């Protein structure tokens, strides 16, 4: 199925957290194509900025197969 | 555990029901000829596959008891008699119960358990019933095996063992040295093995000297008195030859060689203690050195 | 949960006292058992498996219960079953070292006997299985630690039946 | 025809019957596929020489 | 069974069953003779396959068979021929139900477990499972062996 | 859950026996009804929402449940009825498809009353809707089809009652 | 590493040392003397362990050194006492760090699908684990035959 | 049991045990020595108690192994002996609870209706019953021949 | 309800055997426990009224339980707590002469827990008073007796939890 | 009578009387002698133990005996120490009888009642009938003192 690898930062605006949080701070993950559009939602929901978005998997305009 | 033949005629319930005929004298002195037997006639044991974890505090509490009392236990086990070691080695599976068994044989073979009283014969339905396991092949030698003894031990609804076993009445006597014959010696290993160090210490010499392996010698008798109640506590010999001859200043000099089943500065039971025996001219020892000749083992 | 020291230390709490010479004598009496439990701890965690395999063979093996129409007949419920024995055994090394039955009321027999009723689970075989590793572990552990650990093996049979 | 007393004789309780899984069912034929077990190679690990015998691919 | 499998996705989906799920219960369907005359077969010949299976696993394997080997015994052989005929039922009910989900269900799902318990090679096992498929591929049809013997890959790649 | 095949399978496994003869000619029977079903549940499922209209326009649509008060009155309430029977219908094409009526208890029947008694659900009204969904069904499934499908219909609203 | 389990610790909690783990940080550090010795004990007698140890396990379980074996043969036998060498050394690393994680981390993690993929049975390899631990015992004193227990029996309870 | 019927009818009367109850139970209690022993006679002689039983019964009444009888054919003659080990078993549970309850609620509790169903003469049964009677009174002393007697006759009379 | 005699036969009834040697082993300790059970059955029927009074001065009163606003507020509801301590005391010795905790488990704890949530009984401290029935029969009865009371006494904590 | 109970049991079940039941008559017409002794002993004793059960009783709870008490005066302690000589008649009566059914029927059904119709303090009563346990033990065997205790613990619970 198409995935999409993002890079995002999402920053803390609430509380000062004491635990090591670089990791939720900035990342990389791989997004199936479904929830592609929810978790760019939540991301700019969150305040989060996209660095990078890229399809990892599948290619372009397949009308079929995209499975 | 695993299910047990019980009546099906063919040939191992056959044979297990004959063990089970025999009386705790036949079948006791039947496995332990089952045992000699092995590796020869008889199935290899394999206790690796057997946790053998389960009955190794009830072997090292044997081990760690006397020769007498460990006849008991054993026999205790035969009659299936009421004792804690009885009822620990029925809460066994028949794997644990034959691995204990060869565990107790491996250390009577070592001499760490009390042996079978010498020149022991083997009834005539017992040799019979050995040499009917011998027919048997492998597997069905080991089932045998299996089924003759996971019935020892105390299991409570079962009673029998009408016949029973009163089993049968070296420290106490005199240690058995050739070429030793001298009263001062004797008393010395006596009370070294009975560790009576308080009384046994009188046969050294007012001057008298100790020299340990591997150190330098110990003058003084309270000197000597502290090195036998803190360095040679509770420790078995086996002197087994010996030369007297005279020396210098009226002493005899005299060379015992022995063999320590006890733990005693290592080679545990594989090494030759020699004692060399400067006796003073009115018999008490004026100097003791026990050197611990050790056999191609090395890493002491 | 609580371990011996604070269930001592709730009991004067909850009246409000400083520690008295009775609160200390049992602390004392705990870390005087320390070491047993401690050692008794590390052998069955060492004999895990062993333990359990040596209790299934010795209660339940070549028997209805393993035979088809048993309960444990499948290998899933013959591993399920092996895994409630796995639980058992270490939640009562737990209690065996805090020195109190809190952690198996808490995380083990809250609603066990109510989940064995509603699966169809046997409880006495389930309790003779227990009784079997409580006769394992105490041969593999020794007297006190072993008498120890059948208290709580008992109180989780107490529980289960 | 059939005979009442033989079966009289031949009783047997019900308890000791075997059932499907039991595998005293299969003891009768396991005895008769008698195995042939390994004769015990004697190996001294001592007698071994780990650097060399190892094999090298 | 293929039809639990198939109700089982399609209600997961939250579906009714797709084309190509009704297809395949309705060619099954049209199949199931063959399978239950393969079940015939190993039903009625079990003991055959049982017994040339152990022994060809015994003298493939002989140290199972040896001191301190799992079979070891007369008593540990039969249960060992026990586990055998349980593995030639469960293919059995796999064949006739066109669908593995009973075998991973009754002596599949846990088997590392209760074998690593036990204290048996789960590869032997495998092993007296392959020996069961020869010899039930020898006494069966090429097709109808051929397509019997799946079940008996099935449980041998699950096993090892 | 169990269709057919695994309800015979699972008595010869619990009774630790292979597939005798009369297991055989039970799975005959069911491998001679199959494809009857299988059209069944073909047709059900391309005409899955219309057989839903239908059932509720003959059995619920200008009566006392849709007027203000009743239980289907808001749009709401109405789309949950909708849901329900669609539950009520897929299921019992499962049913129909395995043969079996195992998946209704399990997933359907084993909360469904308790579930309309806390809701206020008239279970009556809910019966009388399944029973139209009997005939509604049956006009479309044909005669045979049509009693499997009633069968299972009549298992849901005796759960329902 | 001690060290390292308390900095891991400390880090997951957020939290600096805690005056206990540095109490036992220094403790580990003045004792490493006597640790070592127990390690350089191992490293100079690590032949005649491992070749004792697998005598010791051949005659325990003759039957993995049987024809069928994983063991039969010369070169399989090499090879697992081979493992046994590794698994000495790993021993020898954990008793040095005072932590069973290189232990761990080496030789445990995966060993059961290296040892499934073998062939490799391993109760064996936990019971030659358990020969090497005694071994080492009656080679060392009481007091550091039981230090070094504690790291024999957990890549032993691993094992199994 | 006396205790079980004792503590019965305290709760149907809500209320605890009277002394009479009591004192009854502690006898009760005290007295089971010998019902034990009865026990263990009647389990042991049990196979010679039911084979002898039989051959006497078969001997009495012929129709029963004749043709068309209850008990014609080897399966029936078989289950005939089960259904006699079945009341000895019971009349043994019995003895030892030194109550009837046991037998009347394991094997006593719509006899007729079963026996009826199945068409076996419930008046053959109790000859049976009556011949096991006979032989284990010869296989008692007098005063336990009677004891269990006393349960023998209970379970004759409640069949017929 | 079930003694240990009837649940010892129905052990070996519902397998199909004789009562062997472990069995008869159970009947023995049961019998050898018979004259302390009896002894201990006629101390608490002496002093039942006592032994509840006791448990709940020692437990309740005083407390929020009585005052207004708690469950035991009016003359009606204390009474009820007295007669449920009532019940709880008697059905412990019933218990504990039959040596099985059965007339328990089917006559005081099957749907006791749902009538408690149904009416708003503090099944804590009603925990509560029960431990102190139990402190109170064993200081009467003596430890021997005592630890079996409260075996069944726990029990029906255990139940109503 | 334990005899009456069990025959009344027995009839309640439409039955003869069991074997257990029948076991229990014969232990209870067995102990009849010695309930007979300690019947003998207390209707020799009546009066002392009386006198000594009422003298302790004043000295207990001297309110019973002060003024404004219900025995005050000669004739009221006159009526005491009959109402005393009547529950240990009704004592003596149930010890007899194997059974507190006679006391219950006699003496202690509707005490309560009688009790607060008459003022009389019910707890001072089994006070006193405590007392009188106590020097009845106090003045008979152990053994013959054990079973009244029964019986006398039955009455002043009654009287609770
Ligand atoms: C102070 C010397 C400088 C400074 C600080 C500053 N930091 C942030 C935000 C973040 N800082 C971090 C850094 C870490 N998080 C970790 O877990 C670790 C590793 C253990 C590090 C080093 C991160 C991840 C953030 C993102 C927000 C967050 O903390 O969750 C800010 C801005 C915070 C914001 O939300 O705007 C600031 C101001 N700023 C300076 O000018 C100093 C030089
Ligand atoms: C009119 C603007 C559109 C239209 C109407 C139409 N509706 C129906 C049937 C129903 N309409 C409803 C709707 C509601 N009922 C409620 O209680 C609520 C809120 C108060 C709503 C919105 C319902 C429930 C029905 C079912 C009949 C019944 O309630 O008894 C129909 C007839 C459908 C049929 O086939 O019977 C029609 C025609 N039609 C249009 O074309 C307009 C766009
Ligand atoms: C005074 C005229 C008499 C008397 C009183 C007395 N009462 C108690 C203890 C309690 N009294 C009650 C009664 C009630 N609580 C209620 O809620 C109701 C209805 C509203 C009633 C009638 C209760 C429940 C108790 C228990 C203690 C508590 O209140 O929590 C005592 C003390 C008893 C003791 O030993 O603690 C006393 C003294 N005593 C007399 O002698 C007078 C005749
Ligand atoms: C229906 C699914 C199912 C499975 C799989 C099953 C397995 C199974 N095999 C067992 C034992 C056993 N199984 C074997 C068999 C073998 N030995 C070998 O070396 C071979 C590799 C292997 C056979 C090919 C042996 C030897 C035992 C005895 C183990 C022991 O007693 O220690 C046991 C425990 C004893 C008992 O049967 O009661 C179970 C449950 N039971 C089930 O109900
Ligand atoms: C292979 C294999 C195994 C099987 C292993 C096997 C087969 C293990 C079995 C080993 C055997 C046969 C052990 C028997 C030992 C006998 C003893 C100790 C008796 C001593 C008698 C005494 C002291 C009495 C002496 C006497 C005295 C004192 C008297 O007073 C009077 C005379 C008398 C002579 C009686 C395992 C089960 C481990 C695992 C599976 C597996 O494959």
């Amino acid at each position: 199925m198409r995935m999409f690898r993002i890079t995002a930062c999402v920053p803390s605006q609430t509380r000062i957290r004491t635990q090591r949080e670089l990791q939720n701070t900035y990342f990389t993950k791989l997004v199936p194509y479904d929830n592609w559009f929810r978790e760019q939602q939540r991301i700019m929901k969150m305040g989060g900025k996209i660095v990078k978005v890229e399809l990892a998997t599948g290619r372009p305009g397949t009308n079929a197969g995209l499975a | 555990g695993i299910f047990p033949n019980t009546l099906a005629a063919d040939v191992v319930p056959a044979t297990i029901a004959r063990f089970s005929q025999l009386n705790a004298e036949d079948q006791l002195a039947l496995i332990w000829f089952a045992y000699l037997e092995m590796g020869k006639t008889l199935t290899i044991a394999a206790p690796g596959a057997a946790s053998m974890q389960l009955a190794e505090n009830a072997l090292k509490e044997i081990q760690a008891m006397g020769p007498l009392q460990q006849t008991q236990a054993m026999c205790d086990l035969a009659n299936r008699a009421d004792t804690p070691l009885c009822r620990t080695y029925a809460s066994w599976s028949p794997n644990i119960k034959l691995g204990f068994w060869y565990r107790l044989g491996e250390l009577m073979e070592q001499g760490f358990v009390a042996p079978i009283p010498a020149g022991y014969q083997l009834s005539a339905n017992a040799n019979a019933v050995l040499a009917t396991i011998q027919g048997l092949e492998s597997g069905q030698q080991i089932t045998v095996l299996r089924n003759a003894v996971v019935d020892m031990g105390f299991t409570a609804g079962k009673d029998g063992k009408r016949i029973a076993e009163p089993v049968v009445p070296a420290s106490r006597t005199k240690v058995s040295i050739e070429g030793v014959t001298n009263a001062t010696v004797l008393n010395y290993m006596d009370n070294l093995n009975a560790n009576d160090f308080d009384t046994l210490i009188e046969l050294f010499t007012s001057d008298g000297a100790l020299q340990p392996p591997f150190q330098r010698p110990i003058v003084g008798k309270e000197n000597v008195l502290r090195f036998f109640r803190e360095e040679c506590q509770n420790l078995k010999l086996i002197p087994e030859r010996g030369v007297t001859e005279p020396a210098e200043d009226g002493f005899t000099q005299i060379k015992v060689t022995g063999k320590v089943q006890t733990p005693w500065f290592g080679g545990n039971v594989g090494m030759n203690i020699a004692w060399r025996f400067l006796l003073n001219p009115e018999g008490k020892i004026f100097f003791v050195a026990i050197d611990l000749l050790a056999s191609p083992k090395e890493l002491l | 949960m609580q371990d011996a020291i604070t269930a001592v230390i709730n009991s004067a709490d909850v009246q409000g006292k400083y520690l008295d010479g009775a609160a200390m004598d049992k602390l004392k009496s705990y870390f005087a058992s320390g070491e047993l439990r401690v050692r008794a701890a590390s052998v069955i965690s060492a004999n895990a498996a062993t333990i359990v395999k040596e209790a299934v063979a010795k209660s339940l093996l070549y028997s209805d219960v393993t035979r088809p129409g048993g309960n444990m007949y499948t290998t899933r419920r013959y591993a399920a079953c092996i895994r409630d024995l796995d639980y058992y055994l270490r939640y009562a090394t737990y209690a065996m070292l805090a020195g109190d039955a809190s952690i198996l009321d808490e995380r083990v027999l809250n609603g066990l006997k109510e989940t064995y009723n509603s699966l169809g689970v046997p409880i006495s075989s389930t309790v003779q299985a227990i009784q079997a590793i409580k006769e394992v572990t105490a041969s593999l552990v020794g007297a006190d630690a072993g008498k120890e650990m059948g208290v709580y093996l008992d109180y989780i049979c107490s529980g289960l039946s | 025809q059939i005979v009442w007393q033989n079966e009289v004789r031949r009783f047997i309780p019900q308890e000791k019957k075997l059932t499907a899984g039991n595998p005293m069912n299969f003891l009768g034929m396991a005895r008769s596929i008698n195995p042939a077990a390994n004769t015990i190679p004697k190996v001294s690990a001592q007698n071994i020489n780990i650097e060399a015998s190892v094999p090298r691919r | 069974s293929i039809v639990t499998k198939s109700i089982v996705n399609a209600d997961a989906e939250a579906r009714y069953l797709s084309p190509g799920e009704l297809d395949r219960i309705k060619a099954f369907v049209t199949g199931g003779a063959a399978r239950l005359r393969i079940a015939e077969t190993l039903t009625g010949s079990r003991e055959t396959i049982v017994k040339q299976a152990g022994d060809r696993l015994f003298q493939k394997r002989p140290d199972i068979v040896s001191p301190g080997g799992n079979a070891y015994g007369e008593e540990m052989t039969a249960t060992c021929l026990r586990d055998m005929d349980y593995y030639l039922r469960l293919v059995t009910y796999g064949v006739v139900s066109g669908d593995v989900t009973p075998i991973e269900e009754i002596g599949l799902v846990g088997v590392r477990e209760m074998y690593r318990s036990l204290g048996t090679p789960i590869e032997a096992v495998a092993q007296s499972v392959r020996e069961m498929k020869e010899v039930a591929s020898g006494l069966m049809s090429s097709d109808d062996a051929a397509e019997a013997s799946a079940y008996f890959d099935f449980v041998i790649g699950k096993m090892s």
